[PDB]
């Protein structure tokens, strides 16, 4: 009895899906009680910083934008990058995140790296199906990935320790200080970060601050009394659920108005014009 | 037109393509930014495996459709 | 104290924890030994899902309690 709204699979389907669902909650008014919270004013700030024609800077105007651009794809194009930028503001431990990606890469592919194996031939998943180093996979192959394997083959020439993850970790903290900072530069400035692939919890700081709970494949904590965005994931893709009573009132009201790629959206070069 | 190729990790790349493009030609675009020989790529779209001789329009693959990429060796 | 983390493949992780540790710390300890990033970890004790900011002693998790590790999916 709940409609599954298809989100676009550009690698940012988590953001696209959350955008659509968060819109319905905003236009329905069920979030009006939380619009003067720090988290939502932070969102209002990030929405204004992305849309130069967005004025006046208020939840009144932001509601009007979502009602003008009520097509789900237009909604993705104007809101997903805003939730993306807002999400970057809650990444407190990112230096450590990279250290754990690089140690997963080395621990699980030491022999592969020393034998000069191509990036696609690597082990990038774990025994439970998890993704070992998704931020590094996203960098450019020719400029970033292939050189990484080249310099890791060099550094590992001094790896005379046993092949534990603990040793790899301590080894990288001592022997790869500059390389880790170089990867922080490239990852933080990665123009295609939004295609990286995403987990719900990667957004937990922002959703928490937005008084929103993310329900993945109907695995709902009954204790949680928050507004719930219900997400669906089947083929490594994020869609969103929405009630028919809401989808007919706050979704696909209008035809598609925007003709821009997802890349053009996230980089903000192509401006979205003010409504009417 | 743009189309997306998604991996089993959720990672997605963007491809610039015309509907007149052969699947054979699509894998060559995927080799260019991932290093994967075409005979090692398996492309699935809505459960239908994509064979090299056909075009994107034969598979009703339109703008911003998402394909799935698998490695025949890994599976 | 010691707790057991059983995945559904059959592997059993044995962590050295304290009642005052958070669920966040447990997920990091799992990362230290198995490499699983916490953002893909869902920990379940006796049917209830564990919140990152609450302690083990909150959920009354005690010595040799067994926790379940479920993977959180990614999407593109």
């Amino acid at each position: 009895m709940a409609k599954t709204i298809k989100a676009t699979g550009d690698g940012a389907a988590l953001f696209n899906a959350v955008s659509i669902g968060l819109s319905v909650e905003i236009l329905s008014g069920r979030l009006d009680s939380q619009l003067d919270t720090p988290g939502y004013q932070a969102l209002l700030d990030e929405f204004a910083k992305h849309h130069p024609q967005f004025n006046p800077k208020s939840w009144k105007t932001l509601k009007e934008w979502l009602a003008y651009y009520n097509d789900t794809r237009d909604i993705e194009l104007i809101l997903a990058p805003v939730l993306f930028n807002l999400n970057q503001k809650y990444q407190d431990h990112l230096d450590e995140e990279i250290l754990n990606e690089l140690t997963n890469l080395v621990w699980k592919n030491k022999a592969n790296i020393e034998n000069g194996q191509a990036w696609f031939q690597l082990q990038n998943t774990g025994d439970l199906g998890e993704a070992l180093f998704p931020k590094l996979e996203n960098l450019d192959l020719k400029k970033d990935r292939a050189p990484l394997l080249d310099k890791l083959r060099e550094i590992l020439k001094d790896y005379k320790l046993e092949l534990t993850r603990e040793n790899v970790k301590q080894f990288l903290t001592e022997k790869a200080k500059e390389l880790l900072s170089a990867l922080k530069k490239k990852i933080s400035s990665d123009p295609h970060a939004f295609q990286r692939g995403y987990s719900c919890d990667e957004l937990k700081g922002m959703t928490d601050a937005l008084a929103i709970s993310l329900v993945e494949n109907r695995e709902e904590d009954i204790t949680d009394n928050r507004i719930k965005i219900r997400l669906e994931n089947q083929e490594e893709h994020w869609n969103v659920l929405c009630n028919e009573e809401d989808s007919e009132r706050f979704l696909d009201s209008t035809p598609s108005r925007l003709k821009m790629t997802s890349l053009e959206a996230y980089r903000g070069d192509k401006q979205v014009s003010a409504p009417t | 037109m743009q189309i997306f190729v998604k991996t089993l990790t959720g990672k997605t790349i963007t491809l610039e393509v015309e509907p007149s493009d052969t699947i054979e030609n699509v894998k060559a675009k995927i080799q260019d930014k991932e290093g994967i020989p075409p005979d090692q790529q398996r492309l699935i779209f809505a459960g239908k495996q994509l064979e090299d001789g056909r075009t994107l329009s034969d598979y009703n693959i339109q703008k911003e459709s998402t394909l799935h990429l698998v490695l025949r060796l890994r599976g």
